[PDB]
C-alpha cells in the first residue's frame, strides 16, 4: 500500500525576547537511518519581516512555506502593498492549514516576527491549524529533550531564590538576544548528543525591527 | 496507488569544481529476474542538463515523454530557445518536482526517485533530488536506493562539504563515481555491469558516455574460502 | 438554459418588465392594509363579474405564511402562489433553524429579495403582483404592515392599498387615517377597511373580504354576514 | 482536558483547565481553552483542538453577519444551533468536539448549549466536559446552588477544575476564569495549579492525603 | 451600421466594428506613455480625476516583481487582465522557477482577448496596455490592443492626444535608447515625451504616475511627492 | 445481520382446477422478538395478487410500488395487469435494483382473465423468474414448504381440497420455524370470486 | 446569434398581459365546448368533439375527457397532445401523494400542482405554454364533490358549474339561468346536454359527437364511481332527456 | 434585439449608460469626509404620508468601521450590501484584522461588470462608501455600476447631484470639523429636495475611528437642523 | 438514547420517554423530553444514534407544520406515520442512514379514534395497540400482553405503565432516570407532571 507520508527529521526552535525573536532549526535532512542533506535550510525569510518554518515531512513542509510565500504576495496585490502582521500571518496559516484537515500537511509549523506594538513574537501551529501565541517553543524530533530545558532556563521553572527554600520564585528578567542564542545553541548541542537525527549544523535567522539577520554555527556530523 | 513492475536501481552523482557527474545501470529487473539489459536510464534534456531516474520503467518513460514535450513546448514562440530563454536544470527539475508532489496528493504516485544534474546559465552545478513522494533535498553527492547507503559515503570522503567542491577534478569526481558503480556491482543483487554516466562541464558541455563497464573486479580470494565454519577441503 | 435577459434598461434609465409588472398589478382586484392599535386588517376586493364561483374551494385572498403572519396581494394570481410558497418554506426554514418565528420585516424582507431576484435573472419574467404582508412579531404586541412590489423596494405602512382604482382608496386614507390616532379597536379598524373599499367595490354583498390578525397568532376571516352588517352601518350613518 | 460551565444567579461561570498533551508527552500548559467567540458569547473547547478553534471563531463571523442583518443580538439558542447544524454536516468526517456555547440575553436569560462532534445539541444547567470531568462534577454538585454569588460561583468552578488537575493526568496547568453576564463576559485571571493548589490546600484545609 | 450589434460579426468589408468600438473608447482615456533603455523600462501616466474633490485615477498596476502595466480605457477590464498576467507570471515562478518572459506574457494577453472577439455573448475587452519588464533578455515594452494585436516597442502612448508623445519619441528614439544606468534620466524623457500630449491643463504632484523596472530595479510605482522631483 | 431473515415470515402458492391458492403467516419479529401478528404478506392489484417475504421494510415499500405501477398501467391501458405480465413487471422492477437489490422473496398468483388459466410465480431478491406449475415457496422456512408442499401436493385440486393442501403445507412447515407463525392468512382464488381465510394456529 | 428568432414566450405587454397566454386562451376559444355541473349527489361532464367523421371509431377514442384516478378525471379543451403531457404528469402526482401519505390525493392539491406547472412555462424557460384548459370533476372526504378548471395561465378557480371551449359566454349564461344549488345529477345531465344542444355549432347534436361522464356517490355505499360513458349509453341518455 | 454587453460607437457600454440614468432619478444622497470622521446623508423620499419614514433604509452598516449609503433603484443595492458585508467578515475571519475601505469597495465593484447572456443586467444603484482604517485613514468612495470608483473628499449622487457637486465644490476645505460637515449636508440637502427638509424625510450618519460606524436618531437630527437655521438667519 | 414506551387505550395514546441523556460514561442531563408535536394531535417520541434523533424529529415536524399552513388541514396520524415511514425507508439506502427509532402517537379527530405506530430505522411501520424500541420490549410486553384491555381508560393505561415502568427500574442495568409521559386526545397533547 502507498504511504503518502514520511518524516524527515530535523528540529526547529522558536524564542520570543522583549523586542526581537529567533527561529533556529538543524539543517540536517533524513530519511530512517540514512542523510540526505547535512545542509538543506528548514527555515525560511517569508517576507514583511516574518520567519517560518514547517518541520516533519519535508515535501508537506515546502508546499506550505510556498503557499504561504504566496499568501503573502497576495495580500500585498489585494490590499494596496499592506505589511502582513504576524498575526494575520498566523490566522492564514491557520486556514493553510484546515483546508487539509482531512488529508493534513505532516507537520509542525512555527513562526516568528514582531507584532503590531514591535514586542517579540512566536506562533506555533498543530497539523490541522490549531495555532496559538507562544514565548518559548521547540519543535520536530528533539523537542521533548529541549522543552523541559526552556521552561527551566527561560521561564525559571522549579527554580526558587536561595534563602527562602521555595517561598520566592527566581524573577523572570528580560534576556537580551546575546542570551538567548546562548540557550539556542546549548539546546541543540546537548539536542545533537542524544538525538541521532539532530546534527550536522545550526541556523539561525534573528529578526528585529532593523530587518531578518542569519547566523549559522556547525554541529556534530556523527 | 500502485506497486512497481519494471524497476531501475541505483542513480549516484556529485558536484565538482566546474560541474556535475551522473552515472545510473542499464537494467530493467522484473522483481528478482533481470529482463531487460538494454534501458537508458540518464536522459538529457539540451545540452546543460541530464535527468536520472530509478524505480518503475513505465513512469520513467512517462517521464521521459513530459521532458520531450518540455523542450518543444518551450521552442514555441520564443526566438531565444536555444539561448537567454532556453531551459535550464532548475526550471527541469521544479517542474518535475511539482508534477511528483501533485501526483502522491492525489495517491497516484510517479513510483520513481530522480536525480536532476546540470550546469545552470551562470556556470553554477545544480545536483537536486525528487521522489514518489514529493520530498526534495541538495547536497555535493546524491544517489537513490541502494547508493544512498553504499555510494554517498564512498562519494562524501571526495566530497564532504561545500568547500571541498572547488578542491575536486572530473578525474578525482568521475574515479570516484566509477569505483562506486563497481561496488554497488558487487553487493546490489538487481544491479548489472552494464553502465552508462554523464558529465555536464561548464566548459567542455554535457558529455554522455554509453555501454561502460565495471572493470577491475577483485574475486581471486574468492579460491581459498571453503565451506561456512569447520570444512577444511 | 434559456438565459434570454428580458428584464433591461432603456436609453431614459427604465427596466419597462418591471413597469409592465407594475401595470399588471393596477389591473388586479384591490386590496387594502390598516393597521390599529392593537391589530391589522386585510381587505379584499372580489370582482363580481364571476358568479356561479363556489366560494368554498376559490382560492382566498388572504394567504396564511405562518400562525402569525398573513399575506394579501394585488396582480397575477398564479404568480402570487408562488411566492406564497416560497414564504411559507421560509418561514418553516427560519423556525426550525433560529428556533423561532419570523419577524414580519424579515418575511417581507425575504419576499421583496425573491421579487428582486426574478428582476435581474436571465431567462425570467419579474412577479406581476405586489403584495400586502401583515402581522406580528412573535412575543410582541406593536402591528406590523408592510408592502412589496416587483421591483423589490418593500417599506412599512400605517395603511395602505394596491391593485385597480387603489388611487381612490389611498385618497380616502390619506384623509381618514389619523397616525396620533389610530383605530383602537378592532370595530374601528375593519369599519374603515370596509369603508375605504366602498369607495370603490360596487356592492357591497360579496365582493368585500375582510381578514383581522390580533396579536399571539389570532387570525380570523370574517364571513359574510358579519362584513354585511358594517356594510349597513355606514350607509345608514352617510343618509344624512 | 476538564472544562466546565454552570448557570446561576448571577450569569454564567466558565473555568477551563490549560495543558495540551500527545500521548504522555505535555504539549503545552498555557493552551486557551475558552473561545472568545464574540464579547457576549464564550466556547469551550475539549476534543478536537483546532475543530473547536476554527468552527468558533467561524460561529463568531455568522453571529456578526446575523446581527447586521437583523439589527439584533443573535440568541444563544441560534448560536448553538449554527454550529451544531455545520458539525452535523460532517458527521462521520471525524471532526472531535465537545464545547459548551455559553450567552446571556434578554429574551432568555443566562444560557448555556453542550454542542458535540455527534451532532448532540443540549441545553442545560450544569455541564462539564473532558478527560477530569467526572472529578469536577463531584464538586459541582455537592456544592453548586442557584443563589451563589458571583464571588463563589468563580471559586467553585476554579476549586472543581483543581479537583480534576490534581487527578486526571491529561489536565492541567493553570485556570482560566469567566463570568458572563448580560452586558458581556468578563476575565476572570489566570491561575496557575501549581501556585493554586498549595494556596486552596492550607486555606481550605483540603487535600490531607498530600505532603505540603 | 447592421454588422456591429455584437462581435461575432464581420461587416461587407471585413471589419469588426464592436473591437473598433472597443478600441475607441483606449482614445477617450487618458494619456500614458511607455519607454525603455537597454537597462531600465519606465511608464509615465497622466492620471484623470472626476473632479476636484475627488481622487485621480490610478493607471499603474504591478504584475510581478519584474513586470507591470499602464492602462487606458475601462479600468476593471485592465484589472482583469493585469490579474491574468499576475497569475500567469506567478504560475511561471512556481511550477518552473522562473521568471515569465515579457514576449510571452504578451502572447497570452493576445490569446486571452482574442477568444472574446470570436464568440457570441461575450465583448472585447475595453481598454489598452503598456507592459514594461524586465527579464533575462533586458529591458522590454509592449503595447495591448483589445483587439489581441500586441507590439514590442522601444516607446509608445495610447489614450487621447497620444500621437503628440508617440511622435517626440519617434524623433528622442536614438537619444532614449542609449540612457543606459541612469534612470532619473529616462524618466525625465518619458515625462517630457508626455508633456507632448497635454493642453490646458499641466502636470502637478497627484496628477503625475510613474513606475520603473530594470536591471537591479524592481517593479516600483511612484505617486505623490515621489514625483514632485521630476515636475 | 442477514436481512432476509432479520423480520422472519412465509408465503407459498398453489395451483388447482381452474383455480390458484397463495398463503402467508402473520408474523413481524426483530430476530428473536415477535413484534406483531397482523402483519400480512399477500396484496393484490385487481385480480392478481402478490406475497412478499423478506426484510419488512422492502415488502411494504414493493407493494406501494407495484400500487403504483399497476394504477399507472390501469389508466393507460385502460385494463386490470394480467399475472403473466405483471410477473415481468415485477422481474423488470427488481433487476433495476441489481447492485442494491430489495431483500425480498416475491410471489405472484392469479387466474388470467381471458384465458382462464391458472397462473403462479416466485423469484428471488434480484428478478430470477421461476415459473413453477405445481408450486412456489418463499420465507425463511422455504426448505420447509418444499418438503411440505412436494410430499402433499398432487395436481387438479378441487378449491376446497386445495384449501386443505396449502394451509396444512403452510402450518407444520411455520411450526418447525422459530421466526414464522403468529397466525396464517390463505386465499383462494377463482376467476370471479375470492376467499379469504384466517387459520387457526399455536401462538409460539 | 440565436436572439434574433427569440419570439420571447415569458413577456408583459405594455398593458401588463401575458402575450402568449391571451392567444393560447384565443386558441382554446375555437376548440369543442366542454361542461362541468356539480350538483349535491355527484358531478357531470358533457364535452363535443369536434366536427368527426362517419369513419372515425368513437367506442375506442378519447380526446376530451380523461381519467387521472379513480376519484378524479377532467374535461380537455384546446391541443390534445399538450393535455396528455399534463395529463400524466397529473397522474403520477397522484401516485406519489398516494405512495407518500396512503391516502387518495385531495382534489385542490392535484389541481394546484397542475397549474402550477402551467405558470412555471409563462414566468420562464422561454418556451411556449401549453394551449389546454381543464375542468377538473373531482372528490374527496374533505369538501366532497369539487369543480375547477385552470388555463394556460395557471390560475384555478372553484365552480359550481363551468364551461370552457367554445361559446362560453352563451353556455355560462345559460346555466346561470337554470342552475340551482338543490339540484341533482339526473337534472345536471340534462342541463348539460340542453346547453350543449343550444351552443353547439354543429346542426344537431348526436351522440357520435359527444363525450359524457359522471362521478357519482351512485356506487354500492360509501364510495365514489367514474362512469365515462360508451357511445351506445350516450344515444340512451340523448334520447330520454329528449334531445333526439 | 441587441447584446447586453454591447458597446456603442462611442465606446461605452449602452447597459451601463442607461443605468446611469436610473440613479438619476434616484433620491440624493451626499458624503462629506473630514479629518475628525466622514458623513454620510440622505434624502428619504416618501412617495405618500402613510409610508413610515423610519422604514427607509437607504444608510446601511457594512462593518463597524464602514458605512455605506445608496441612491437609485434601491432594492438592486441588497446583495451587493449582502457581499459588502460577507468580504468585510470573511477578511477578519482569515487575516484576523479590519479590511481596508478600498479593498472592500473593490470587492463590491468586482461585481458591478458580471452582467450579460451571472445576473442579466447592471446595478441600476450608486453607492457611496464611507469608512475609516489605520493605513489611509477617513475614506469616502464612490462606487458605480460600471465597476469604477473615484475617492472623494465629497461628493453628491442622485437626483441633485451636479448642483449639489457644484456646492460641495466651494464649501469643502481641508480643516473642515465633524459638526461643520454635518451641517454642510443638511444645508446641501435641504436646497436640493423637492419637500422640505425636517428630521423624518431625511437622514445623518457617520463613521469615526472611536465610536465606529453610527445612524443618527430623528431627535438627534432634529437639534442640527434646528442649529442649521439659526446660523443661517445669523447672516 | 434508551427507552421508549407507547400505549394506545379507549381514547386516547399515551407516550413514555426516558429522561437520561448518557455520553460515555456520564449522564449529562436527566430532564431530557426525546418528542417532537407534529401537530396539534400528533406527537412524536424517538430514540436512537446521538443527533440523528433530534434531526430528524426536527426534519419531520417542520414538514408537517409546512403542509399545515399550505393546505389549512391537518393530516391523519396515519398519513403522518407513512410520511414518516417513507423518509426513513428513503434514509435507509443513503450515504449514511438515519439511525432512529420513532413511535408516533396520535388522535384521528376525522374517524375519532386514537393511534399509534411504531416505525424503526428501517422503516418498518407497524400500528399496534401497545409498542417499544430497542430492549424496552422485552420487559415490558410480557406485562401489556397480560393486562391490555382496548377499553381501558387513561387512568387504566397510566397505571399499567407505571407497572412497566417498575419492571424496567428492577431489571435493567443502565439508570435511565425516569420518564416523562405524555397523553393524545382529542382535545391534544397534555404532560402529566408527576409521575
Ligand atoms: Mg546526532
Ligand atoms: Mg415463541
Amino acid at each position: 500500500q502507498f504511504n503518502p507520508y514520511g518524516d524527515n527529521g530535523g528540529t526547529i526552535l522558536g524564542i520570543a525576547g522583549e523586542d526581537f525573536a529567533v527561529l533556529a532549526g538543524d539543517t540536517r535532512n533524513i530519511t530512517d537511518y540514512s542523510i540526505n542533506s547535512r545542509y538543506e535550510p528548514k527555515v525560511f525569510d517569508c517576507g514583511d519581516n516574518i520567519v517560518m518554518s514547517a518541520n516533519g515531512f519535508a515535501a508537506d513542509g515546502d508546499a506550505l512555506v510556498k503557499r504561504f510565500k504566496n499568501s503573502v504576495k497576495w495580500y500585498h496585490f489585494d490590499h494596496n502593498d499592506k505589511k502582513l502582521s504576524i498575526n494575520s500571518a498566523a490566522r492564514n496559516i491557520q486556514h493553510l492549514l484546515y483546508g487539509k484537515r482531512f488529508f493534513p500537511y505532516y507537520v509542525h509549523t512555527i513562526i516568528a516576527g514582531l507584532d503590531e506594538d514591535g514586542k517579540g513574537a512566536v506562533y506555533s501551529f498543530d497539523p490541522v491549524g490549531s495555532y496559538e501565541r507562544e514565548q518559548c517553543r521547540a519543535g520536530g524530533a528533539a523537542a521533548s529533550l529541549i522543552m523541559p530545558f526552556l521552561d527551566n532556563q527561560v521561564n525559571f521553572k522549579n527554580q526558587y531564590e536561595p534563602g527562602t527554600n521555595g517561598k520566592v520564585k527566581k524573577p523572570l528578567k528580560y534576556l537580551s538576544v546575546e542570551e538567548v542564542i546562548k540557550l539556542v545553541r546549548d539546546s541543540f548541542t546537548s539536542a545533537t548528543e542524544r538525538h541521532i537525527q539532530v546534527g550536522d549544523g545550526l541556523e539561525i535567522l534573528i529578526v528585529t525591527k532593523d530587518g531578518v539577520r542569519k547566523e549559522f554555527y556547525e554541529l556534530k556530523r556523527d | 496507488t500502485q506497486q512497481p513492475i519494471v524497476t531501475g536501481t541505483s542513480v549516484i552523482s556529485m558536484k565538482y569544481d566546474n560541474g556535475v557527474i551522473i552515472a545510473a545501470d542499464n537494467l530493467g529487473s522484473y522483481g528478482s529476474l533481470l529482463r531487460f539489459n538494454g534501458v537508458e536510464r540518464l536522459i538529457p534534456v539540451g545540452d546543460n542538463t541530464v535527468v536520472g531516474i530509478s524505480g518503475d520503467i513505465s513512469d520513467m518513460q512517462h517521464i521521459e515523454r513530459l521532458l520531450k514535450d518540455l523542450v518543444t513546448e518551450n521552442a514555441y514562440d520564443n526566438p531565444l530557445a536555444d539561448a537567454e530563454e532556453a531551459l535550464e536544470p532548475s526550471y527541469i527539475f521544479e517542474y518535475l518536482a511539482t508534477v511528483m508532489y501533485q501526483r502522491r496528493s492525489k495517491m497516484n504516485p510517479l513510483w520513481n526517485a530522480i536525480i536532476v544534474a546540470g550546469v545552470q546559465s551562470n556556470g553554477d552545478q545544480f545536483l537536486r533530488y525528487v521522489n514518489l513522494l514529493g520530498v526534495t533535498y541538495s547536497s555535493p553527492t546524491l544517489a537513490t536506493g541502494f547508493g544512498a547507503h553504499m555510494a554517498n559515503p564512498l562519494l562524501r570522503k571526495v566530497v564532504d562539504r561545500e568547500s571541498d567542491i572547488p578542491k575536486t577534478t572530473v578525474q578525482v569526481a568521475e574515479e570516484a563515481i566509477v569505483n562506486a558503480m563497481r561496488v554497488l556491482y558487487y553487493r546490489d543483487a538487481r544491479s548489472s555491469r552494464n553502465f552508462s554516466l554523464a558529465i555536464i562541464d561548464k566548459n567542455t558541455g554535457l558529455t554522455f558516455k554509453k555501454n561502460l563497464q565495471v572493470e577491475n573486479m577483485k574475486w581471486d580470494f574468492a579460491k581459498d574460502i571453503k565451506g561456512y565454519g569447520t570444512q577444511k577441503i | 438554459g434559456y438565459d434570454r435577459a428580458l428584464s433591461i434598461f432603456s436609453p431614459d434609465g427604465h427596466i419597462f418588465q418591471v413597469e409592465y409588472a407594475l401595470e399588471a398589478v393596477k389591473r388586479g382586484t384591490c386590496a387594502v392594509g390598516v393597521k390599529g392599535k392593537n391589530c391589522v386588517v386585510l381587505g379584499c376586493e372580489r370582482r363580481s363579474t364571476l358568479k356561479l364561483q363556489d366560494t368554498r374551494i376559490t382560492p382566498s385572498k388572504v394567504s396564511k405564511i405562518d400562525s402569525h403572519v398573513v399575506l394579501s396581494f394585488s396582480g397575477l394570481n398564479a404568480d402570487s402562489r408562488i411566492l406564497i410558497e416560497k414564504a411559507r418554506v421560509e418561514a418553516q426554514s427560519h423556525r426550525l433553524t433560529l428556533e423561532d418565528p419570523v419577524t414580519v420585516e424579515y418575511l417581507t424582507r425575504y419576499v421583496a429579495g425573491v421579487q428582486q431576484r426574478y428582476t435581474q435573472s436571465g431567462g425570467v419574467r419579474p412577479f406581476g403582483v405586489s403584495t400586502l404582508i401583515a402581522g406580528f412579531d412573535p412575543r410582541d404586541d406593536e402591528p406590523k404592515l408592510y408592502q412589496t412590489e416587483p421591483s423589490g423596494i418593500y417599506s412599512s405602512w400605517s395603511a395602505q392599498t394596491i391593485g385597480r382604482n387603489s388611487k381612490t382608496v389611498r385618497e380616502f386614507l390619506e384623509k381618514n387615517y389619523d397616525r396620533k390616532e389610530p383605530p383602537a379597536t378592532v370595530e374601528e379598524c375593519v369599519k374603515l377597511t370596509v369603508r375605504s373599499l366602498l369607495e370603490v367595490v360596487q356592492t357591497g354583498a360579496k365582493n368585500i373580504e375582510i381578514t383581522v390578525v390580533k396579536p399571539d397568532s389570532d387570525i380570523v376571516a370574517l364571513s359574510s354576514e358579519e362584513i354585511n352588517q358594517y356594510v349597513t352601518q355606514i350607509e345608514q350613518e352617510k343618509q344624512e | 482536558t476538564t472544562t466546565l460551565a454552570f448557570r446561576f444567579q448571577g450569569g454564567i461561570i466558565v473555568a477551563v483547565d490549560s495543558r495540551a498533551t500527545a500521548g504522555n508527552w505535555v504539549a503545552s500548559q498555557t493552551v486557551k481553552k475558552v473561545i472568545e467567540i464574540n464579547p457576549f458569547l464564550l466556547g469551550t473547547m475539549a476534543g478536537g483542538a483546532v475543530d473547536c478553534q476554527f468552527w468558533e471563531t467561524w460561529l463568531g463571523s455568522q453571529c456578526r453577519l446575523h446581527e447586521l442583518r437583523e439589527k439584533e443580538r443573535i440568541s444563544v439558542a441560534a448560536a448553538s444551533k449554527i454550529l451544531s447544524n455545520l458539525v452535523y454536516q460532517y458527521k462521520g468526517a471525524g471532526l472531535s468536539m465537545g464545547t459548551m456555547i455559553c450567552g446571556y440575553t434578554r429574551k432568555e436569560g443566562p444560557t448555556i448549549y453542550y454542542v458535540d462532534s455527534d451532532g448532540t445539541r443540549l441545553k442545560g444547567d450544569i455541564f462539564c466536559v473532558g478527560s477530569g470531568q467526572t472529578f469536577a462534577y463531584g464538586v459541582l454538585d455537592s456544592n453548586y446552588k442557584w443563589d451563589l454569588s458571583v464571588e463563589d460561583a468563580l471559586y467553585l468552578g476554579k476549586r472543581s477544575i483543581l479537583a480534576a488537575a490534581h487527578r486526571d493526568a491529561y489536565s492541567g496547568g493553570s485556570v482560566n476564569l469567566y463570568h458572563v453576564t448580560e452586558d458581556g463576559w468578563i476575565y476572570h485571571g489566570n491561575h496557575d495549579v501549581g501556585e493554586l493548589f498549595w494556596k486552596v490546600k492550607e486555606e481550605e484545609g483540603s487535600f490531607n492525603n498530600v505532603i505540603g | 451600421n447592421n454588422y456591429d450589434g455584437d462581435t461575432v460579426t464581420f461587416s461587407p468589408t471585413g471589419r469588426l466594428f464592436q473591437v473598433e468600438y472597443a478600441l475607441e473608447a483606449i482614445k477617450q482615456g487618458s494619456v500614458t506613455v511607455g519607454l525603455r533603455s537597454n537597462t531600465h523600462a519606465v511608464l509615465v501616466a497622466l492620471k484623470r480625476n472626476a473632479d476636484e474633490l475627488s481622487s485621480y485615477q490610478k493607471k499603474i498596476i504591478k504584475c510581478d516583481e519584474h513586470m507591470g502595466l499602464s492602462l487606458a480605457g475601462l479600468a476593471p477590464d485592465a484589472r482583469v487582465l493585469s490579474n491574468y498576467l499576475r497569475q500567469q507570471c506567478n504560475y511561471s515562478s512556481l511550477v518552473f522557477n522562473r521568471k515569465l518572459a515579457v514576449e510571452r506574457a504578451g502572447h497570452l494577453l493576445c490569446d486571452k482577448a482574442q477568444k472574446n472577439t470570436q464568440s457570441y455573448g461575450g465583448r472585447p475587452y475595453g481598454v489598452g496596455l503598456l507592459i514594461i519588464g524586465y527579464d533575462k533578455s533586458g529591458a522590454h515594452l509592449l503595447e495591448f490592443q483589445p483587439s489581441g494585436n500586441v507590439t514590442e516597442l522601444y516607446g509608445t502612448a495610447i489614450g487621447a492626444r497620444s500621437q503628440g508623445a508617440k511622435t517626440y519619441l519617434e524623433r528622442t528614439l536614438d537619444t532614449f535608447i542609449k540612457i543606459d544606468g541612469n534612470p532619473d534620466e529616462l524618466i525625465k524623457a518619458g515625462v517630457e515625451a508626455i508633456s507632448q500630449s497635454l493642453r490646458d491643463e499641466s502636470l502637478t504632484v497627484d496628477n503625475l504616475s510613474i513606475a520603473i523596472v530594470g536591471k537591479d530595479t524592481p517593479f516600483t510605482i511612484y505617486d505623490g511627492e515621489a514625483v514632485a522631483k521630476y515636475i | 445481520s442477514d436481512p432476509s431473515s432479520i423480520n422472519g415470515g412465509i408465503v407459498v402458492a398453489m395451483t388447482g382446477k381452474d383455480c390458484v391458492a397463495i398463503a402467508c403467516d402473520l408474523r413481524l419479529g426483530s430476530q428473536s422478538l415477535g413484534v406483531s401478528n397482523k402483519f400480512e404478506k399477500i396484496f393484490h392489484y385487481g385480480h392478481v395478487f402478490l406475497g412478499i417475504t423478506g426484510l419488512a421494510t422492502d415488502v411494504t415499500t414493493l407493494n406501494e410500488m407495484f400500487r403504483y405501477k399497476t394504477n399507472l398501467y390501469k389508466l393507460k391501458e385502460e385494463r386490470a395487469i394480467e399475472p403473466e405480465t405483471f410477473t415481468q413487471l415485477v422481474s423488470s422492477s427488481l433487476y433495476e435494483r441489481r447492485f442494491g437489490p430489495y431483500f425480498v422473496g416475491p410471489v405472484v398468483a392469479g387466474i388470467n382473465s381471458k384465458s382462464g388459466k391458472p397462473f403462479i410465480a416466485g423469484f428471488d431478491l434480484i428478478g430470477c423468474i421461476d415459473e413453477a406449475k405445481d408450486f412456489i415457496v418463499s420465507g425463511t422456512a422455504s426448505d420447509q414448504l418444499f418438503g411440505m408442499c412436494e410430499s402433499l401436493y398432487e395436481p387438479n385440486l378441487e378449491p376446497e381440497d386445495l384449501f386443505e393442501t396449502i394451509s396444512q403445507a403452510l402450518l407444520n412447515a411455520a411450526d418447525r420455524d422459530a421466526l414464522s407463525g403468529w397466525g396464517a392468512v390463505v386465499y383462494i382464488i377463482k376467476k370471479d370470486e375470492v376467499v379469504k381465510r384466517y387459520l387457526k394456529m399455536r401462538q409460539d | 446569434g440565436s436572439r434574433r428568432y427569440d419570439s420571447r414566450t415569458t413577456i408583459f405587454s405594455p398593458e401588463g398581459r401575458l402575450y402568449q397566454v391571451e392567444y393560447a386562451l384565443e386558441s382554446i376559444s375555437h376548440a369543442g365546448t366542454a361542461i362541468g355541473i356539480m350538483a349535491s349527489d355527484g358531478i357531470v361532464l358533457a364535452a363535443e368533439r369536434k366536427v368527426t367523421s362517419t369513419l372515425l371509431e368513437q367506442d375506442t377514442s378519447t380526446e376530451k375527457l380523461y381519467k387521472l384516478n379513480d376519484k378524479i378525471a377532467v374535461a380537455v379543451a384546446g391541443l390534445t397532445a399538450d393535455a396528455e403531457i399534463l395529463i400524466n404528469t397529473a397522474r403520477i402526482h397522484a401516485q406519489n401523494y398516494l405512495k407518500t401519505y396512503n391516502e387518495d390525493i385531495p382534489v385542490e392539491i392535484l389541481v394546484r400542482r397542475l397549474s402550477d406547472i402551467k405558470q412555471g412555462y409563462t414566468q420562464h424557460g422561454g418556451l411556449r405554454p401549453f394551449g389546454v384548459s381543464f375542468i377538473y370533476a373531482g372528490y374527496d372526504d374533505r369538501y366532497g364533490y369539487q369543480l375547477y378548471t385552470s388555463n394556460p395561465s395557471g390560475n384555478y378557480t372553484g365552480w359550481k358549474a363551468i364551461s370552457v371551449g367554445a361559446n362560453t359566454s352563451a353556455a355560462q349564461t345559460l346555466l346561470q339561468m337554470d342552475y340551482k344549488d338543490d339540484m341533482k345529477v339526473d337534472d345536471a345531465i340534462e342541463l348539460a346536454l340542453k346547453t350543449l344542444s343550444k351552443t353547439t355549432d354543429s346542426s344537431a347534436l348526436t351522440y357520435d359527437r359527444l363525450e359524457f361522464a359522471t362521478i357519482r356517490k351512485g356506487a354500492n355505499d360509501g364510495e365514489v364511481y367514474q362512469k365515462i360513458f360508451k357511445p351506445q349509453e350516450i344515444k340512451d341518455i340523448l334520447v330520454k332527456t329528449g334531445i333526439t | 434585439d441587441r447584446g447586453v454587453s454591447t458597446f456603442s460607437p462611442e465606446g461605452r457600454l449602452f447597459q451601463v449608460e442607461y443605468s446611469l440614468e436610473a440613479i438619476k432619478l434616484g433620491s440624493t444622497a451626499i458624503g462629506i469626509a473630514t479629518k475628525e470622521g466622514v458623513v454620510l446623508g440622505v434624502e428619504k423620499r416618501a412617495t405618500s404620508p402613510l409610508l413610515e419614514s423610519d422604514s427607509i433604509e437607504k444608510i446601511v452598516e457594512i462593518d463597524r468601521h464602514i458605512g455605506c449609503a445608496m441612491s437609485g433603484l434601491t432594492a438592486d443595492a441588497r446583495s451587493m450590501i449582502e457581499h459588502a458585508r460577507t468580504a468585510a467578515v470573511t477578511h477578519n475571519l482569515y487575516y484576523d484584522e479590519d479590511i481596508n475601505v478600498e479593498s472592500l469597495t473593490q470587492s463590491v465593484c468586482d461585481l458591478a461588470l458580471r452582467f450579460g447572456e451571472l445576473m442579466s443586467r447592471p446595478f441600476g444603484v450608486a453607492l457611496l462608501i464611507a469608512g475609516h482604517d489605520a493605513d489611509d485613514g477617513y475614506q469616502l468612495f464612490h462606487a458605480e455600476p460600471s465597476g469604477t470608483f473615484y475617492r472623494y473628499n465629497a461628493k453628491a449622487i442622485g437626483s441633485g447631484s451636479e448642483g449639489a457637486q457644484a456646492e460641495l465644490l466651494n464649501e469643502w476645505h481641508s480643516s473642515l470639523t465633524l459638526k461643520e460637515a454635518e451641517l454642510l449636508v443638511l444645508k446641501i440637502l435641504k436646497q436640493v429636495m423637492e419637500e422640505k427638509l425636517d428630521e423624518n424625510n431625511a437622514q445623518l450618519s457617520c463613521i469615526t475611528k472611536q465610536d465606529g460606524f453610527k445612524i443618527y436618531d430623528n431627535e438627534k437630527t432634529a437639534e442640527l437642523i434646528k442649529e442649521l437655521k439659526e446660523k443661517e438667519a445669523a447672516e | 438514547m434508551d427507552i421508549i414506551l407507547g400505549i394506545r387505550v379507549q381514547d386516547s395514546v399515551i407516550l413514555a420517554s426516558s429522561k437520561a441523556v448518557t455520553r460515555g460514561i456520564s449522564v449529562l442531563k436527566d430532564s431530557d423530553d426525546k418528542t417532537r408535536q407534529l401537530s396539534p394531535h400528533t406527537l412524536m417520541s424517538f430514540a436512537g444514534e446521538a443527533g440523528d434523533t433530534v434531526q430528524f424529529a426536527e426534519y419531520i415536524q417542520a414538514n408537517i407544520q409546512l403542509y399545515s399552513i399550505r393546505e389549512d388541514y391537518e393530516l391523519s396520524p396515519q398519513a403522518v406515520s407513512s410520511f414518516v415511514r417513507q423518509e426513513l425507508a428513503k434514509s435507509i439506502r443513503s450515504r449514511r442512514p438515519y439511525q432512529v427509532n420513532v413511535l408516533i402517537g396520535g388522535y384521528d379527530k376525522k374517524k375519532n379514534k386514537p393511534e399509534l405506530y411504531q416505525i424503526d430505522y428501517l422503516g418498518t411501520k407497524v400500528e399496534l395497540p401497545y409498542g417499544a424500541h430497542g430492549y424496552s420490549g422485552f420487559y415490558t410486553f410480557s406485562l401489556l400482553d397480560h393486562h391490555y384491555r382496548p377499553d381501558m381508560t387513561t387512568e387504566e393505561g397510566l397505571d399499567l405503565l407505571k407497572l412497566c415502568v417498575q419492571e424496567l427500574e428492577k431489571r435493567m442495568p443502565m439508570d435511565f432516570k425516569g420518564v416523562i409521559v405524555k397523553i393524545v386526545d382529542k382535545d391534544g397533547i397534555r404532560q402529566v407532571d408527576d409521575f
